């Protein structure tokens, strides 16, 4: 996307958006990061919804095909399997490429340093949820680390209801669950969050009690389900 | 169980 | 996909189904056409599945785009609703490329003759929606006569039931409505279709009453819309 | 309107 202007790339990837052609509009949004500018609070969640969209697609399809050989256990079933196994986790690692040259090591302030680390232990996750043997154990741990830096970063800068914030807890409590095998850690770090958020929403408007409340349920919905 | 949708914005 | 056999590219794309993976899907299937041997009911209806599904979600976007830009009517949107269109046309000529080599040529049954040019008329259709001008006449044609084709064969090889004889008559009655501005020729192909099949209701079985009318009512679904 | 759907098969 070297020859197309920043600003079209981002009204392109809105138009994406619209069409619901999230491969195009990661696409621009990935033109528009190697741009070399920072992105603002506005790009960064259109960077993040078009390859949330595209990876959840692959995840999905993943999947249903895991289901599908594992009941078997051709080589069809196998061979398809890995090809979109292999096409996941080139979207990962392009993401994360995005993210390591350059949009963390430029983001100073809170908001954008905890958004982009909440972005890289999600990616590691999603790689962690396709690895198999030792190969696992470091992805997990990259995914970790981007985790609990974020959550340290948020926890001395952000008040508990930051929508930020409280995404990136209940997205680690999923990664302690579903990936750590720490269930209790997830149940933990989940009520926590919960509670902490719960008391300061007084301190909120409307518009921004409603953002918060909205991820509270999320947090409350993986508590029922977990306990 | 469930992460943030994160689908829409 | 030359050198993945004939049953294995099938077999992938019943799975790329499966995993909701239509591109793949159409993918596998352009590849099992290409080794050149005719295909059985299932396998046109794998190629045919595959393909509506990727148009669809392409002529879904157009209609998004083109109503963006007709409401502000820089260059962006034209731009991208452009590049939506010829990915649509190329997919289109695709299809009719398979069709024209040398899917129809071979076809010598009338359910195999019958459904290739159904095809064909609905992806000239599909060429016409975006189609502009004098080129739209020669499209529009196009898609007239293979529609008319099919159902000349259609109507002297097949029962009034066939649901490919069904599908067939509604898709060309949707072509008269909405691409042809004959909204009169639709609702008289529709109704004619819909009375003539009720009336051989009684020589099908329990599960061919079920196919047949579940298409008997999406042509009475667009009868109450038209009048 | 509606064609065939088509997109189930
Ligand atoms: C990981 C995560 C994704 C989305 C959200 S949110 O509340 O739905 N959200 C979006 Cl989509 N964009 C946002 C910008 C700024 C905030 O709070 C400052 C939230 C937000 C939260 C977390
Ligand atoms: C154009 C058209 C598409 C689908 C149908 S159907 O009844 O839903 N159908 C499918 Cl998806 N596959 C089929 C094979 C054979 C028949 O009837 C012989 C119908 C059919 C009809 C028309
Ligand atoms: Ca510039
Ligand atoms: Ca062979
Ligand atoms: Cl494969
Ligand atoms: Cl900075
Ligand atoms: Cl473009
Ligand atoms: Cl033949």
């Amino acid at each position: 996307m070297g020859s197309m202007e920043r600003a079209s790339l981002i009204q392109k990837a809105k138009l994406a958006e619209q069409a619901e052609r999230y491969e195009d509009m990661a696409a621009f949004m990935k033109g528009a990061v190697e741009k070399g500018e920072e992105l603002s609070c506005e790009e960064r969640n259109l960077l993040s919804v078009a390859y949330k969209n595209v990876v959840g697609g692959q995840r999905a399809a993943w999947r249903v095909l895991s289901s599908i050989e594992q009941k078997s256990n051709g080589p069809e079933v196998r061979e398809y399997r890995e090809k979109v196994e292999t096409e996941l986790q080139g979207v990962c690692d392009t993401v994360l490429g995005l993210l390591d040259s350059h949009l963390i090591k430029e983001a100073g302030d809170a908001e954008s340093r905890v958004f982009y680390l909440k972005m890289k232990g999600d990616y590691y996750r999603y790689l962690a949820e396709v690895a198999t043997g030792d190969d696992k154990k470091r992805i997990i741990d990259s995914a970790r680390s981007a985790y609990q830096e974020a959550m340290d970063i948020s926890k001395k800068e952000m008040p508990p209801t930051n929508p930020i914030r409280l995404g990136l807890a209940l997205n680690f409590s999923v990664f302690h669950y579903e990936i750590a095998n720490s269930p209790e850690e997830a149940i933990s770090l989940a009520k926590t969050t919960f509670d902490e958020a719960m008391a300061d929403l007084h301190t909120l408007s409307e518009d921004s009690y409603k953002d918060s409340t909205l991820i509270m349920q999320l947090l409350r919905d993986n508590l029922t389900l977990w306990t | 169980a469930g992460s943030i949708p994160g689908r829409r914005s």
